[PDB]
């Protein structure tokens, strides 16, 4: 355990915990996911909440989100977990990551990215060179 | 839709300003 990692999972909790009150509420969890171009139903973002919430109070508290993240740690390769990361950033859905999804999911998630840094990104994944990252470029660089 | 853990591993993968797995 080290003081930057805190500091990393802090503000990741942080994005969502709008009012800072120490909990993430279903209402805030719409928030944040209508930003990214998603528009769950209710029952879905109350979904979402259920299966992280362990005492099962209707809010993620940090311990739980923390626990999240340590049993997300352990597994990040299914095939739908990488689909549905790349489905993230697909916001157009046209099969393949451009530098303007790319800057557009990161801006809204709270990390602020350079145009050069986001070209760089693009680019180390980029295998065709055709300037975006289609699917299987995108699982090549997970799954490894 | 995508979970909640999900959204958390992306944003670490920009946090990394690199692409694959931020964690392991
Ligand atoms: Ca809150
Ligand atoms: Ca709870
Ligand atoms: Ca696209
Ligand atoms: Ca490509």
């Amino acid at each position: 355990l080290t003081e930057e990692q805190i500091a990393e999972f802090k503000e990741a909790f942080s994005l969502f915990d709008k009012d800072g009150d120490g909990t993430i509420t279903t209402k805030e969890l719409g928030t944040v996911m209508r930003s990214l171009g998603q528009n769950p139903t209710e029952a879905e973002l109350q979904d979402m909440i259920n299966e992280v919430d362990a005492d099962g109070n209707g809010t993620i508290d940090f311990p739980e989100f923390l626990t999240m993240m340590a049993r997300k740690m352990k597994d990040t390769d299914s095939e739908e977990e990488i689909r549905e990361a790349f489905r993230v950033f697909d916001k157009d859905g046209n099969g393949y990551i451009s530098a303007a999804e790319l800057r557009h999911v990161m801006t809204n998630l709270g990390e602020k990215l350079t145009d050069e840094e986001v070209d760089e990104m693009i680019r180390e994944a980029d295998i065709d060179g055709d300037g975006q990252v289609n699917y299987e470029e995108f699982v090549q660089m997970m799954t490894a | 839709i995508p979970r909640l853990d999900t959204l958390i591993l992306v944003k670490a993968m920009g946090h990394r300003k690199r692409f694959g797995n931020p964690f392991r």
